[PDB]
Parts: C-alpha cells; structure tokens; sequence
C-alpha cells in the first residue's frame, strides 16, 4: 500500500472552498388539530403550526376526502400579519438556534392564541366559537407597565382573558381584556444586584433549565372554583427558589470593551443547589373580572419535611379537574424518583403575626397530606421525561395514570397505575416528623402496557397521545430498530400486540392529533432529506384495536438528495464488551486502488445522544462529507453511553466517564481498518465538541499510538468545575467517587499529554457560561508547567454554541487547515 | 447537557 | 548567496538545549555611608547595603588607608541574624522580582534601621551614638493589633521612637519603645468591599505607581514643634484619594479553580482619575512620650481652587527645616509642571459643626497661601524625575533649590533657582476665587549649571548629590556618550567645567556618599559583566572646586566574561530623519561564508527605554545570544522615541504611536543587510514584549513584505483600554487625537493583517492587570471576523510579567520552536 | 508603562 496525500490549499483558497460549498442552504413544528365542525364544509380539521427567513404561525386546511390518484400538497396560509439577556441565555438553555416565535399557547373553548414575538407578548383568536378566518390576523399586543422584558407567558386555562408571565423573576397576571395588571409575587427586587438578592418566584433555576430541560416554574390550575357572590378563584402553583447559598461564578461580559464580568449562579458539583420550595397564589375575582384580592400561600410545614429527601422539582402541573396539583421529584443522587399529589389544602396564607399563623395551621386537617402515588429506584439513574398522563377521577379514593419507567425492565416502557389515596398514618396535630413511609400510597394495579428489549421515547418532545375513548395509547419507540424512531399504538386495558404505524426504512418524529384521528411525521433517512407528511388513521368496524394508516397529504416535500453529498454507510460490529456497537463511515470520494487515506474520527459518544442512526446527515453534519471529498476517511462511533439502547448500556460509564469510551472508538476503527485496506491508521485524527472535546483530549492522553492529532472543542478538563444536575447523575458527589473524578479529569493528568507539538488543538467559546473557559485556561496552566505544547484558538463572541456566522466560518476554515497541515497533506507527514 | 450548538 | 537553515530539533530536544544553556546562572544596592569617628581605629567609614536565595542587609568597613599595590576585596558582613495581594501588586508596579528586603529607612541621629520583611516590620540600631556591632543583630519585630499586612513603613525623622505605616489604606503610627499604636485616618473600611468603599489615605493610586514611579502617599514632617507643657507636635502630610468616580475593571483571579475575577479601579484613557487632595495629621505627644491627641486637617479651600488645573501629585515632601511642605504638581495633559510650597497654616481642623468651621477659616489669614516657587510648560511632555534639592534658609524672604528640566533647551539639565515668597494678591476674606497667576512667585535668578546636547539622569535612583561646603553637585549624565552613563561633578555657584569621575569604556550607576568623600559605581560594557567598586573622592589642596578619584576597594568582583557567550556589535547609522540611530548586531556563530541566515529582529523602541547602549546584554538578554548560537541573525534598534537621546527625539511619536517606529527598524535593518550580506531579508522575524509586542504587531500589519513572522508579547492592541497617565502623556485625550488613536490601535485595523497563517503569534499573561488580556482577546475577536488566522499562547499564572519559572521555560521553548518551524529551518521555507 | 518584566 501507498499513502494518499490531500491537496495543500492555502488559507484564502480553503475559505473560497468552504464559502462555495456553503453557498446553497428548518421544518414546521408545534402542530395542533382543531375541528372545523362544518356539516356542509369541505374541510374536517384545521391545523396550526410554526414555520420559517423568520418563524411564524401558519395554518393549513384539512379536507374530508382526497383524490387518491394525486398527491395533495397542503398549502400554507399564514395566521399572522406583519435581544435581551433573559432571552439570549434561555435560547442557549433551550438550544434554539433560529429567531422568531419559539412556541405558543392556545385555549380550546375561546380560540385565544398567546405567544411572545420579540420583546412583545401577543394574542390572536381563531378556531373557537368566533370562527375561522380566511386572511392573516393582526397580532394584539398585550400592554404593560412593566419596565423590563416579560418571560414565559401562559394562558390561564380556566379564564382565557387572564394570562401570567415572569417579570424580573416575579409572577404577574395581565388581563387581555380589562387590561388589569398585578404583581403576584414580591420576591426579587429588580434594582438590587444579584450578589445580595438571589430569591426568585415562578422561574426555573439554571440547573433545571440546563440539565433537566425544564424551562418554567409556575403552573396555572386548569379549573376555577366559584365564589358565593358570583366571582371565581383562580390559582397559580409556583416554585420559589432561594439561590442565596449557591456559588457565584464570573463569566466574561460579551461587550469585551467593558472588560467586566457578569456574576451568575452556578451550582458547582458537590456544592449546594438552591433552596427550592412550593407555593401557590389564590387570585380571587368578582363577576366583573376585577381582582378582589390576591392571597399568597405557603406549605403548612417546610419542604424539607413534607418532601423528605427531595433535592429537585423535575416536573409539575395539575390533575385534569384541578383537584390536586402533582409533582415529579428526584432525590439528589437522582436514583429515587417520586410522583406526589399536593392538595391546595396543604397551603395556608403567609402570616407575619405569630398567633394567627398558629390558628391557621390548626384549621388545616391532619388528613390533608402529600400523597406519594409512585416511587421508583435504581442503581444507575432516573432519566426524566415529559410522559405522564392522569385519567379523570372515576373513584374519589383513587387515581389512574400512565407513566414511563426505565427502572423495571432495564429499558423504558409504559405502565398503567391505579394508586389508592389512603388517609396517612402520620397526624401533624401530635407534632412530629413523618416516618420514611408515612406518605406512601398503596399501588392497586400496575399493568405494564409495553415491554421488551427496546425503549419508549419521552425526551425532546416525544410523548404519548392517549385515546381515552378507544382506550389506546400512541408513542414513538425503538422497537423496530435502534437506528429508527417509529410510531406505535396499543391498548392500555388489554396490553398485547403493538402496531407500528410509521413506514420502515425511515426515522419519524410524529405529532398525533388531539382527537387521535390523524398524525404528522417528519421523516428522513441517510439518503433522503426530511419530508413532512400527514397521515389519517382508521379503526375497522369489527376491531377498534387495529388502527390502520393512509397517507393523506404532504405538508413539506423534501429538497431531494443534495447534489455533491455522498452519504455515509451505517456499519456495526460485535464488541468485545458484548454489544452490537453501531458506527457511520464516510469513504473518501473517488477512491483509489492501492492507496491508504488519512482518517478523521468525529465523536461525541456521551449521555443523552445518538449520532449513529438512520437520518439525513447533510444538514448539520454536512462537513463530514466535505472532509471526505477532500480525501479523509471519516468515522463516527457510538461508544457505550449513547442513548436509545437501554439503561444498562448507557450506565456502563457511571462513576467512570472518559475511561471506557476510546476503547470502543479504537475497537471500531480497528474492525474497520482490517476490512478497509484504504484506512491509514498511522494518520488518525479525532475531534468533537463538549463531551466530544472531552474524549478527543482523552484519546490523545491515553492513545498517542492510535491518534496523531486531537481537536478539543469546549471540553471538560475538570469535573470539580461542572454542575450538580449532570455530574452527580453520572459520577456522584466527588467524595463518593474520589478516583473516578481524578481519572475522568484530563487537566489533573497534564503530564500524560504528548511532548510532540502539532497534535493538541484547543477550541473554546470565551463567554462559555456552561463549560466555563477556565476548563481550557487551567488545562493550559498545568500543560504549561508540565512542559507540554498546545495550539489554541478562542472564539470571543461565543458560548456553549457558535452563533455569529463569521465565528463558525473561522472554526471550519481553521479545523480544515489544521487537519490538512498536520494530518492529511504530504507536508504534514514530512514534519514528523 | 454537555452539548454544543453549531449548525453549518 | 545560498540560504543557511537551522538544525531542526524536537520539542523535548529544544527543552533540553535551553535547560542546559540555562545550567550556569544579582548585584548590591541602597548604599549608605556612616562615619566611625574613631581617631584610633583603622576605619573611616562603615557602609551598609542590600544584597543577595533571599536579599538582606549587609555591611562592610572602609579602611582609612589601602595597600595601593594590592586590590582590596571588601568583606561582606551580615547585619541581620536570620505574599499578600497588596505585596503581589506593589512588586508588579515596582518591577522587583527578587525576594528579600526591598528597601529600608535609617535615622542618622539614633542608628535606627526600619525595614518591612515579609508580613512584619523590623528595626535594629547600629552606627549611632550606641556604637558599631561586630556581629549579626537580631531583628526586633514591631508588635501589632492590626489583623492585615502593614505596607510602607517609614521612620519619623524627628523621633526614631515613632514610625508610621499604612494598613487597609489608612495611616497608623506605632511607637517602637512605648508600644503605642494608633489609627490616624478612618477613610477606608476593611470590611467594606471595592464598589462601595473607595477612599484611602497615605497611598499611591495605581496610575501614580505604574506611571510616575511614586509608591508612597504620606510624608513625615522632619522636625517636631514644641508645646508649652514640655511635650511636642509631630506632623504627617498625606494624599487622600477618592476612587468612587474611577471606572471599575475585572481582572481574572490567580486562583483559576475559583473561576472568578478580582475587581479594581482602572482610570481608562479619557475617564476620571481619582479626585485628590492634601491633608495633615498633627499628633500632639506629651513630655512622657504618650499621644495626647491627634487632629486631622483639611485644606482651608478645596484642592481644585488652591491648586488650579492640577490633576496629578507627582512628588511631595517637606523642606529640610519643616516650615513648608513641598509638592510637584502636573496638570492633566502633563505639559505643565509646578513646584508648590504648602504651609501647615493652610490646613485647618476637619470640623462637622458649621459655626465652628466658619470661625476656623476666618482665623487663618488671607496672607497664608500656596506659593508656586516654579512653573514650566512644554509642547512635548513633562518627564517627572526624582531630582529636587532645597538649600537651607539663608534669608527668610526666599528659597534656593536645584531642579532639573527639559523645557529650557530640549535636554534635561540642572538649574539652581532662587525664588521669592511674596504675599499673594488673593484675599479669601474678599470671597471670590483666585486669578490665574495669584500664587506664582517671582524668580530672583535662574542659573543654569549644566547645558549641552546630552542629559542629566533623574529616574530609577539616579539623582544628584550636593556638597554644600564646596558648593558642588555630583550628577549622572550622557555628556561623553548616550551609550554610557557617567558620574560628573560641577560647581553650582559659578558653574562651568564638568569633571567626569568615572572611567570611559563602561556605563555606570553610582551612589555618592552623603559626605561626598567617596562613591560607588556598578559598571559594565558590552563585553565584561557588571562589577561594583568604591572610589575615594579627593580635592587638590589649592582648589576644592576641583575633584579627583582613586580606586579604594572592590565590592563585587565580576564573574569574568561568560563562557560560550558572544556579545553583539554596537552599530549606528545616520538616518533619513537626521538622527544617528543606534543598534546591536548579533552575527550568527561560526559564520559559514557564501551563505545567508534567518534574522530575528528584537524590539521595544517605545518611550522611557534605551535598549542599545554600552552595557552587558548577557544576563537579561541571554537568549539573544542563544538565537545566534543556532544560526539566527539577531538585530536590535533604538528607533525614535527611545530615551537618553534628548527630548525632541523622544517627542517624535507624540500623537503618532505605531506610525514612526517600524520605518526606523526597517531602515536600520536594510542598512545592515547592505554591509552584512549574511542577512537574508526573505526570512526576517520580529519579536518584543509590551510596547515590543505592540510594534511586532505593527511590523506585521504595516510591512507584510519585510517581516515573515511577528511574535507579539502582551501587545497594546487598543489604546482606549490603557491608563490615563501614560496614554494621555504620549497620545493625548482620545477626543483630540481621533485619527492618531485609530492608526495606533491595531485592534481596529484587523482587516490589514496577513491572510496567511504561521506568521502571527500572540503571547499574553492571563492575569495581566496593566495590558489587560482583553487587548489580545478583542484583536482575536476582530481577526476572526475579518477572516484572518492567528496562533495563541496564554500563561494563566502570569500578570504583566513572567514569574513562575515553568511558565518562562515554556515561553522560550515555544518561541525557539516557533521560529524554527515557521522561519529559520528548511521545513519552514518549504511550507510557503 | 508598557514595560514587561522577565529575567532568564
């Protein structure tokens, strides 16, 4: 064999290349099905959705029949007629790259939409009693006396005139009709600096937004209780955080000319999280919709007693009929989940006068108590999801609900549960701390809906749509393959045959109608881009379990296979570790016989993430293919730790992060290198971002033999610097894993790095709030004093993201030039 | 997460 | 002419080369002469000094005779018997990087030494009435109840029992025999933090320390006034700064683990400096030695009224009698110096009660006023120096003194002025403010003592010594050459002849015995390292105007020319500008003829510094020899704007920094290339630190054609980020030099950088508080977004200095390897 | 003063 050398292009030339391949370049989302209720009309439903180059509410008409010779192309009608810190941070937390309207709220009975475009909060009406428009609607600005920006606006389900929002970390409730506005929480003074003012109501802490993808801390109660005179009592449940005790970090201010730092709260691993607790506002109203009064209530006992051991409010909300408010609750180590009903009778008014408090406590019965309706444990971890469905209350002594759990089988499946709401043994009157089991409820039934060596999908907007009429439950899953996410359906009363609805060979992300008679699917594969098509469901007269599917219309046709993009082929191997580890291979374009090629290995292979599966890798992973075309082999492997393959697989690196990963990357690279005589193993490079950059550094530290060069992007060089929500989940408290932390921290092992230059390259966003720049700066400090070289590049306008276009152009240009000059080209192998 | 956001 | 290429070594090899050329690797200072008054003894004087492993007080004996055949090496006697943030910064601002005793304070009358050493403050008595110890003394710790470090101790010259120090920015006094301790000022609150509390007493602000080498802010009155009762009054003048209006800058914290940044006050160019005043503390001591009471005192009128136009307090102190306290005062633009006498009768008690404060002001007469004894302007700038010498009061009407000034001729010279202390026309009583001239004293005569095309030295402990019996003045000067600093002497009564007391062939730094009958010189040339020797002064019997010297003793013998070390050749050329610019040529070792070599140009060529003179450049600039040891031509040039070549030469870049300097570095570099054809121009590198790195960046940005690589150490990328005291001095207020700033700020013209890589390297201390790291990180912001490449190196444990040895080791290695791989070696010229 | 400190 003979080595192939890629073409030495100049910096200016490589920029022309990357400029021109870029020269030609998001689908719709947040669908909602609203019935037209037109006896005489052609259309059954009307769908609404957000689409993009701005991002606005569209609608499209759904016809009762279709011509089955032709493809109905659904036409897009626009519903709408034409940065703060609180936004730009949230946009980082939500990982939302594109500007416009990120989401919206809607009230069924009225028709009221509610959404936040720019600084403004707006509302429009369509779909309700007030009809269906045939032209764009002009957005109604919700007006305010609030100085700063307003976040997280939500329609009250009970009265759609009222809305709430956050303002300077406090809750407010403007009325879209009376224009009455009121501050419901007086917890945080907007003027007083953060160092001495850390309380905040209705908001999700940094950790809950970053690590538990929960972006809100208040939940409107769906029903309104009537008053004697004629008004009504609304309710908002909220989380009151006190971040007083949490660490204060300094991250560089984006305005580099100021040369100052923003102080924000970062629960470093092993330190304390904020002092969370529950609370509830009782908004009293008269018949006129005027606010009579607002009583603000608190738990009858501390949160540390009633929810003993709870360190996180992962999710929360209300039961369908507003009777109890519920809450999903993790212990600190995140191995013990709970599901706790919380009666509004637990909350009593706040009182300064000491003997009025005393009185109010005794008016509350002993029988009122937190009802823990489910508890689960594990020796790996809970993965929080959005799945939870509570059925209406059949019997007043019980609560039927569906939930998902990895904890039973080792894989995530659906379980129907009836819990019995027992009067708790514990009686507050006697005065004492409840026993470890005093609030637990008996489980009457627990019927596993699904089961097997595959998982149901709950993260990232996958959920369940439950048909409470036919008594079915729809769900995405990995049953047909780990590489394809498909829609399924099954009875929740007589569990049995699961029925796949989506077509084989693709990876779908469905959004089933609230009426369960339709479902949309954004699908693609390795070859084709992502079409979005509508599909109609049908029960045969003789058998409601059997749902059959028929293509109805196309919402968005695919572009078609991109010209000048050879996709990769999706390989596997039997691992020495007893698993079928999957990988992706970009063969170099226009291969030569008898010539070995320089190999680049892209990587992430960390938790919550699969890279290797059947989807179009032309959008985001475009350059992997541009690389290949220039003459690099490109490999991608999902080491043990990747998602969508069960808990025990994901758990393999627990307490052990960075120690098992490269073993699999090399394993697959060697399995490949035997079969593929064109793979030059002497010239392997590696590169990734975040956990990717972490492993790239590990790769070079451990396996100088396999990897010639490593390019680490915003890497974790030190676990004592990351946050609680993540590191404790996967590595635990630093005292309970003294040795895993040290082995998993590359900056502690700086002397292990290679004394050859032109091998380590560090990239980092300088304003990185998440993976703080310190990680790089301290790695460098210890490198400097261990006497090892590095090449560094900083992206000063950036965070845990690349958002400025010219910053991303530079990253790409440089990485290619670096790869050329130190791996691929003939001058690179000369240097050695 | 430990998860960046670039979109080329 | 065939090109020579350097030997390509690996990282690990170069490390070993550098560590072995380092294999084989500090002189005395702060000398004081004290007579023995021992007619029967063998020694006339005993000298004390600081010397170096730590740095302590030593002493030596000066014999009344010497065996003039032999050389006397003087025996070194130990006098003594063996960091905070405050210290860490003071050390940075003073450019001291030598652990030990920095300086001391001696009281002639008693023998009392007083020196801070570590945390503590110590004293020992030796060489007063109470004999001369023949053996090391035990340091006597001054006890304290202060919890924090005591900076800036000073002996009271009136009473050796009393000392003062600074502690948490307030002035304390401690009695070294009655143990009494007392806080005199309550201006700062040690428990208060940065942003809120920003006043301070007895302290020099950042700008005064970094830009006017003035570190102390309080001045003991040299004489004590007597009370009726038998007691006395002791006085202390001091600066009271308020830094509330100064901008606040976040510099990164050295504890990288904390991931935080220290806040401190940086008077950016164009922003506010501290608003300042004078104050006075009268300490009434009783006959016993106890403090009866302390009275704090404010000026009778506001500072900006009495001292109209004054922005900075350059220097201050008292007259030998103590009647007035003097002060040298600059306006903001530093083109107006004024020596002003300030009588204690100008100060009144601080009084909050307004009926008493009215009555105090009226009690002080209108006749008591500040007296501007001298004032001068320039069209370039005022270089402040440590020269100013007041003579005793012959007549009560006047004051005689020697001051130095560049305004008169364009060169710094000695001028014995005699001013008259007229009663000002101003009358407070009247009510209005003073007219522009109302405090200008008339000059009875301004005799010039020296004058020529050369300067007297007044900074860095060069000064004047004054024989008042013989009516002479010893000073240091450039009269023989700008390349050699020599000790000269001259009569100030009838001036004229100027006898040089040092020997030609070397540059000297000299202390002169306070008795004027001895002098020490630290002396070196380009070839021989620094020695220190002691010469005996003497006059012929027939004319005490005339002086001569004789070698008495060696103090420090030199090492003898360092081995394997080739000193450079000092060269010169009559430039296009009409100034004889100088340089230093390092020819490569073992010149293989018929060849040409890569050329590294080293550079500073900013103000206040002459790189090229007749001094040994083998300690500090050791590596400039190593670079030639590997086959790099090394060149240094003193372009226009350097010091020791007159003022108008230094004024060349006024309002024009960055513009004029490279044109001389290129001109001289070409001159050399013609005569010395071993200079390959196709491969010329440039490198420097601070202003050096600034012009490294200018070189690359202005002359892509001349300079292949430029390596820029902590560069001034952007001028607006630099302090007032420097920037405004050399470039002016930003509003009034808009263009000069744009051109001088290379952060602006990022577009003008090379689109090739491996040409620009940027080096910076991460914790740099002077040339803030934001200089580098903002240039990088713009280089990215202007499409250009860079190479970056950071030293996370370094400020505006490299102090960790491991950090320096890495730097030199990186620099050697970088020049090798991108300039000097064969692989380098292939890469293009 | 744009004047770096280093000794080696």
């Amino acid at each position: 064999l003979e080595p192939f050398y890629v073409e030495r292009y100049s910096w200016s030339q490589l920029k022309k290349l990357l400029a021109d391949t870029r020269k030609y370049h998001k689908a719709p989302h947040d669908f909602m099905f609203v019935k037209r209720n037109d006896p005489d009309g052609p259309h059954s439903d009307r769908i609404y959705y957000l689409a993009m180059r701005e991002n606005t509410l569209f609608y499209s008409e759904i016809p009762k029949t279709i011509n089955r010779a032709a493809v109905l192309m659904l036409s897009w009608k626009p519903l709408l007629d034409l940065y703060s810190r609180e936004e730009e941070l949230l946009r980082e937390r939500k990982r939302i790259g594109t500007v416009g309207i990120a989401s919206y709220d809607y009230h069924q009975g009225s028709g009221t939409f509610l959404f936040q475009a720019g600084s403004g909060i707006y509302h429009v009406k369509d779909g309700g009693p007030q009809g269906f428009t045939q032209q764009p609607l002009r957005p109604n600005l919700v007006e305010t006396s609030c100085p700063n920006i307003r976040m997280d606006p939500k329609l009250c389900p009970a009265d759609p005139d009222w809305i709430a929002f956050i303002h300077s970390n406090d809750i407010w409730i403007s009325n879209i009709v009376t224009r009455e506005e009121r501050r419901l929480t007086y917890v945080h003074n907007e003027l007083a600096n953060m160092e001495e003012d850390a309380r905040s109501a209705g908001v999700a802490t940094f950790v809950l937004q970053e690590e538990f993808d929960r972006y809100s801390g208040y939940w409107w109660c769906p029903k309104a209780e009537t008053t004697p005179s004629g008004g009504k009592i609304l309710r908002i449940l909220y989380e009151e955080n006190d971040e007083s005790e949490v660490e204060i970090i300094h991250v560089t201010s984006p305005m580099l000319e100021t040369r100052r730092a923003d102080s924000f709260r970062y629960p470093k691993t092993g330190t304390a999280n904020p002092k969370v607790t529950f609370k509830m506002s009782e908004i009293m109203i008269d018949a006129e919709g005027r606010i009579i009064d607002v009583i603000d209530k608190e738990l009858i006992q501390p949160f540390e007693i009633l929810f003993e051991g709870v360190e996180y409010i992962a999710r929360a909300g209300w039961t369908p009929e507003g009777k109890y408010a519920w809450s999903i609750l993790l212990d600190r180590s995140q191995t013990r989940l709970q599901i706790v009903l919380i009666s509004p009778e637990l909350f009593i008014p706040v009182e300064d006068d000491v003997m009025e408090r005393q009185r109010l406590i005794e008016s509350v019965p002993d029988s009122v108590t937190p009802l823990i309706i489910y508890e689960e444990t594990t020796d790996i971890w809970i993965n929080i999801h959005d799945i939870f469905h509570v059925f209406p209350q059949s019997h007043e002594e019980e609560i039927e609900f569906i939930f998902a759990s990895e904890c039973k089988t080792g894989f995530r499946h659906l379980y129907k549960i009836t819990s019995i709401l027992k009067e708790s043994k514990y009686k507050r009157s006697s005065g004492g701390l409840p026993a470890p089991s005093d609030f637990k409820c008996p489980i009457k039934e627990e019927i596993a809906i699904t089961s097997g060596e595959w998982e149901v999908l709950g993260r990232h907007g996958s959920n369940i749509q439950v048909d409470e009429v036919r008594r079915l439950v729809y769900f995405e899953g990995t049953k047909d393959s780990p590489l394809e996410h498909h829609l399924y359906v099954v009875s929740y009363v007589n569990p049995g045959e699961v029925t796949r609805l989506t077509d084989r060979g693709y990876s779908h992300s469905c959004c089933i109608s609230q009426h369960c008679d339709f479902f949309i699917s954004k699908y693609s594969n390795q070859k084709n881009p992502h079409c979005v098509s509508l599909y109609k469901l049908s029960s045969p007269e003789d058998d409601p379990t059997c749902k059959t599917k028929e293509f109805w219309a196309t919402i968005l046709d695919s572009a078609g296979p991109l010209p000048d993009y050879t996709p990769p082929e999706i390989f596997s191997f039997e691992s020495t570790t007893g698993f079928t580890l999957y990988g992706m291979l970009y063969k170099p374009h226009d291969l030569q016989p008898g010539k070995k090629y320089p190999t680049v290995l892209f990587i992430y292979g960390g938790p919550q993430v699969q890279l290797v599966n059947n989807r179009f890798k032309g959008v985001k992973y475009f350059r992997l293919n541009t690389l290949a075309s220039l003459g690099y082999v490109v490999v991608v492997i999902d080491n043990r730790g990747s998602c969508h393959r069960g808990l025990k697989f994901e758990g393999a690196f627990k307490y052990k992060m960075g120690q098992i990963e490269i073993d699999d990357q090399v394993e697959g690279l060697q399995y490949l290198a035997s079969r593929y005589d064109f793979i030059d193993l002497d010239r392997v490079g590696i590169h990734g971002w975040s956990y990717g950059g972490y492993l790239s550094l590990m790769a070079l530290m451990q396996r100088s033999d396999i990897f010639r060069v490593a390019i680490a992007g915003a890497p974790v060089t030190l676990w004592i610097f990351y946050d609680t929500g993540y590191t404790e989940r996967y590595m635990g408290h630093p005292d309970q894993n003294e040795q895993g932390y040290y082995l998993g921290s590359v900056a502690m092992q700086a002397e292990k790095f290679p004394s050859e230059p032109n091998r380590l390259l560090l990239l980092h966003g300088f304003l990185d709030e998440n993976v703080h720049f310190a990680h790089t700066s301290i790695l460098l400090s210890f490198l400097v004093r261990a006497g090892k070289p590095y090449d560094l590049q900083i992206y000063p306008q950036e965070r845990h993201s690349i958002r400025v276009p010219e910053s991303g152009e530079h990253y790409e240009l440089h990485l290619l030039h670096y790869l050329q000059e130190n791996l691929g080209s003939r001058i690179a192998a000369l240097k050695v | 997460s430990l998860r960046f956001l670039y979109e080329g």
